[PDB]
């Protein structure tokens, strides 16, 4: 079951500038003291990005997934739970599910009967789906999660779902602080599912401020700088 | 395969296999199986081709009904319980099961459908338990004249002949779709050598040269290195995680 | 169109499925009797044979409303013709019961044939004392006395039942539309509808 | 001639001799068609020429069952009563030939048979099978006129002896009256066993 | 209408278990029993 909640107050979400973040390693190749230029779907520097707030007022919009999504969160107390991907997000089509519950992470490809407001209930209550006909995939591994910043890039090409991530300590209620941090590859799954929209999951306080941002990836050309150790330290957008 | 019980003739259990490496070598190199027929492929080299999904159907039929399960064959069990399409990409495996499925006095735990309105469509399971009727006059839900029940039991006893003895049949179907392949055969790997001009195939990265120890510090996810000239000058062994 | 043959085929399939198991465990039980005769064994042979005969009689009844002219195939016609036969039940109950009780009489006392030697010191039966006398002998008087003694006794009691048995067999023969008992036994070599390969 | 051996069930399940655990059995060689691919074979066979021939009969007469075992259950029989019982006997005919025993090791490689030695084999098999053919035919003639009604009812047993004088060529030693029943001396008569099957 | 007959034309055969490839214009006439396993056939048909 799922509780229909309408206690939130309707507010117009703010916007932010994604200054430099959004760089990931394009290929599985080691380079030292070399400047390399590549063409791939990246997030343009100084880009228009949305803003969402949790904790009161909260919101879980069904944002589109057109060509890739840059996901970041500087929140605390691991309010962020997971994501849902798919085309219709109901029982007639397959949907991708990723949650980080109290003990483990669950990755499934099932035609869930998603409720309109997925929500996780100390104690937790799984209240995001109702049914599951048959799942063609499963996977369990290490969880992905003064404040802590978690950045993610979700790419889905040629039937492969790719995930990159990077964790770094952050302070203050500032949004998207300046700096550089490359996103190392984390997980690759050969599901082969169409994805058009996605939604995030949080947990109610009773029955800790959380904020997250959503970017978008576009075909661009970048110039990445490699140090001698093999780490990407700086990058240049070739059409800024 | 190594299962205690098998499904009924009319109701065949189907299991999907994916995302694992399949060692077929144990199958066709085993002499215990009495029937090993592969359609569309060869038992050898079969562990060199990749599919996306594999389906396994299990049931127990008669000794004379093993030849009845094949593309194009006709009969009672084949037409009305489990019918195979004319095209087939897989193998049919069957072996004698007298020691397990035969019991003194008759083993009547297995049922089957003998008469149906039409032959079953390929890869279709029929579990309907309805009073059949071959007469124009309806019997109105009770067995009467021209109204007979189509499901009867099998009798397995230790004294029957091999032609009537129980046989367990597993049908493996390899299907391929427009999705990344998930099932493949094992990748044989040889021992590595160093300080000798040899031909190397490092996880699909073929080449020729001399492999020595390395002082480079690869990142944990990186696999092979490259120079300014975009030529492979370093690599990491898939088995031992050291740089060469 | 629902030709009768299309339902008689299902009936024959059911008959085959039942009768195969019936005779198979009956024959499996039959083997256990020849190799082991006890009080339990004879009882279960009696039960199995009674059940098999009853089932065959029910199927003979069920074959009746499906006629023989509705099947054109000679081979399929043979199966129904063999199955359609009922037996002695065609006459009234009293005559059938007297048949069964007469057949019982020829089962019990008939097997107890005895002969009396002129000298009381030797007593021999048909198996094997008499058989030696008729077959394994080189004299005249022993064969003569054996013939006289055996035939003197058995004829008197056993003669009257034969005529009643013959007339009753004739009455069942007429009941099945046969001219006589000879035609009842002469029907095993009749071929009709095959053509010139007939008898 | 292409015929295979008995199934594997013969080797283990079937016993080639009488068991000696105190159980008494029927020692007559028997032909069993249990069905469902299950076949078992019983006789108290011995190392004798007569048992040597009955072993081939029991092996070969069962082979008829294997020939039509692919036929439907109601068609898993011989052509008629005589075909099944004649297939088995002709098998042992070849097994008793001098050449077969010479090539099988039962006869010396230099063994020569004399035409006088052949004379015994004729009389033996005639006396066993052929000598009763006129007797069997004319006895069945007697039954047929008994069945046809040619013989009047009041002389049913006395014409058996009356035509015996001229036609059967056998003279009775002492005439008997109407109360006597010579056929009652045979156990098969009371159980309704046909006699044309042998012919 | 010449080779195929109602009774059945079974005089035409083809080699299928060669175990190797064919060079251009190669003639293979050996009919020895193919072995698909480690156990030698030894002139008898059977597993592999
Ligand atoms: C692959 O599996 C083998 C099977 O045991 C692992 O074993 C290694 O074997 C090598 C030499 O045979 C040793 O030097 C290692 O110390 C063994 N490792 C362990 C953990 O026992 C091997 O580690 C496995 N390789 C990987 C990359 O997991
Ligand atoms: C981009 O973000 C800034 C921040 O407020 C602002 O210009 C506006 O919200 C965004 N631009 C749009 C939506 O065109
Ligand atoms: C978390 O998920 C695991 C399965 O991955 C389950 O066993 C456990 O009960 C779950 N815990 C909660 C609090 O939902
Ligand atoms: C209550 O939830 C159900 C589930 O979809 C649906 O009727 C609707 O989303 C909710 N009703 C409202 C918001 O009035
Ligand atoms: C899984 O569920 C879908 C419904 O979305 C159905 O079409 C499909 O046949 C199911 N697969 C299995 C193996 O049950
Ligand atoms: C996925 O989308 C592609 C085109 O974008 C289409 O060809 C394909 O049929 C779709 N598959 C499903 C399962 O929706
Ligand atoms: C390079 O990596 C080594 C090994 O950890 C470390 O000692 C060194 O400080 C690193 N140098 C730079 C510039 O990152
Ligand atoms: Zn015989």
């Amino acid at each position: 079951q799922c509780v229909n909640l309408t206690t939130r107050t309707q507010l117009p979400p703010a916007y932010t500038n994604s200054f430099t973040r959004g760089v990931y390693y394009p290929d599985k190749v080691f380079r030292s003291s070399v400047l390399h230029s590549t063409q791939d779907l990246f997030l343009p520097f100084f880009s228009n990005v949305t803003w969402f707030h949790a904790i009161k007022r909260f919101d879980n919009p069904v944002l589109p997934f057109n060509d890739g999504v840059y996901f970041a969160s500087t929140e605390k107390s691991n309010i962020i739970r997971g994501w849902i991907f798919g085309t219709t997000l109901d029982s007639k089509t397959q949907s991708l599910l990723i949650v980080n519950n109290a003990t483990n992470v669950v990755i499934k490809v099932c035609e869930f009967q998603f409720c309109n407001d997925p929500f996780l209930g100390m104690e937790s209550e799984f209240r995001v789906y109702s049914s599951a006909n048959n799942c063609t995939f499963e996977y369990v591994s290490q969880p992905f999660l003064f404040k802590n910043l978690r950045e993610f890039v979700f790419k889905n090409i040629d039937g492969y779902f790719k995930i990159y991530s990077k964790h770094t300590p952050i302070n203050l209620v500032r949004d998207l602080p300046q700096g550089f941090s490359a996103l190392e590859p984390l997980v690759d799954l050969p599901i082969g599912i169409n994805i058009t929209r996605f939604q995030t999951l949080l947990a109610l306080h009773r029955s800790g401020a959380a904020a997250y941002y959503v970017g978008y990836l576009q075909p661009r050309t970048f110039l990445l700088k490699y140090n001698e150790n093999g780490t990407i330290t700086d990058a240049v957008d070739c059409a800024l | 395969f190594n299962a205690t019980r098998f499904a009924s003739v009319y109701a065949w259990n189907r299991k999907r296999i994916s995302n694992c490496v399949a060692d077929y070598s144990v199958l066709y190199n085993s002499a215990s199986f009495s029937t090993f027929k592969c359609y569309g492929v060869s038992p050898t080299k079969l562990n060199d081709l990749c599919f996306t999904n594999v389906y396994a159907d299990s049931f127990v039929i008669r000794g004379d009904e093993v030849r009845q399960i094949a593309p194009g064959q006709t009969g009672k069990i084949a037409d009305y319980n489990y019918k195979l399409p004319d095209d087939f990409t897989g193998c049919v495996i069957a072996w004698n099961s007298n020691n397990l499925d035969s019991k003194v006095g008759g083993n009547y735990n297995y049922l089957y459908r003998l008469f149906r309105k039409s032959n079953l469509k390929p890869f279709e399971r029929d579990i309907s338990t309805e009073i059949y009727q071959a007469g124009s006059t309806p019997c109105n839900g009770v067995e009467g004249f021209n109204c007979y029940f189509p499901l009867q039991s099998y009798g397995f006893q230790p004294t029957n002949g091999v032609g009537y003895q129980p046989y367990r049949v597993v049908v493996l179907s390899f299907e391929l779709l427009h999705a990344p392949a998930t099932v493949c055969g094992p990748k044989k790997s040889t021992n590595l050598v160093k300080n000798k001009c040899v031909n190397f195939n490092f996880n699909g990265l073929t080449g020729t040269g001399v492999l020595t120890e390395s002082n480079k510090k690869f990142l944990p996810f990186q696999q092979f290195g490259r120079d300014i000239a975009d030529t492979t000058d370093a690599v990491r062994d898939p088995q031992t995680l050291e740089i060469l | 169109q629902s030709t009768t043959e299309e339902q008689a085929k299902t009936f024959l399939l059911k008959f085959d499925h039942d009768a195969e198991d019936l005779s198979y465990q009956s024959s499996l039980a039959s083997w256990n009797y020849n190799t082991n005769i006890t009080d339990e064994n004879v009882q279960k042979m009696n039960e199995a044979r009674a059940k098999w005969s009853a089932f065959y009689e029910e199927q003979s009844k069920a074959a009746k409303m499906f006629s023989l002219e509705e099947i054109q195939d000679l081979t399929l016609k043979r199966q129904l013709q063999a199955l359609q036969q009922s037996g002695t039940s065609a006459l009234s109950a009293d005559k059938s019961k007297r048949l069964n009780t007469i057949l019982n009489t020829m089962s019990t006392i008939y097997s107890s044939g005895k002969v009396l030697d002129p000298n009381t010191q030797e007593c021999l039966v048909l198996e094997p004392g008499l058989d030696d006398i008729m077959e394994n002998s080189q004299d005249y008087s022993r064969r003569l006395w054996a013939w006289e003694g055996w035939r003197a006794e058995v004829g008197k009691q056993l003669r009257p039942l034969y005529e009643e048995y013959v007339v009753l067999e004739n009455e069942m023969a007429r009941a099945n539309n046969y001219e006589d008992y000879g035609d009842y036994w002469r029907g095993d070599y009749e071929v009709t509808g095959a053509g010139d390969y007939d008898y | 001639i292409g015929l295979p051996n008995m199934t594997q069930g013969f080797w283990d399940n079937s016993m080639l001799t009488e068991p000696g655990d105190g159980r008494k059995v029927v020692c007559h060689p028997t032909a069993w068609d249990l069905g469902k691919g299950d076949f078992r074979i019983k006789m108290c066979t011995k190392v004798t020429m007569d048992d040597f021939l009955t072993a081939h009969h029991e092996m070969g007469h069962i082979q008829y069952d294997m020939a039509y075992a692919t036929q439907p259950y109601l068609l898993r029989n011989g052509a008629n009563e005589g075909f099944h019982e004649a297939v088995g006997e002709i098998m042992s005919l070849s097994a008793a030939t001098p050449h077969y025993l010479k090539a099988l090791g039962l006869l010396p490689p230099d063994f020569y048979e004399d035409s006088e030695t052949e004379i015994n084999f004729l009389l033996k098999q005639a006396l066993t099978i052929v000598g009763t053919l006129p007797f069997t035919y004319m006895l069945e003639k007697w039954r047929w006129m008994v069945f046809k009604g040619k013989i009047p009812k009041e002389q049913w047993m006395q014409k058996w002896w009356e035509m015996k004088r001229e036609i059967v060529g056998v003279v009775e030693p002492l005439p008997h009256d109407e109360t006597y029943c010579d056929p009652a001396c045979l156990f098969h008569v009371a159980e309704d066993y046909s006699f044309i099957r042998y012919y």
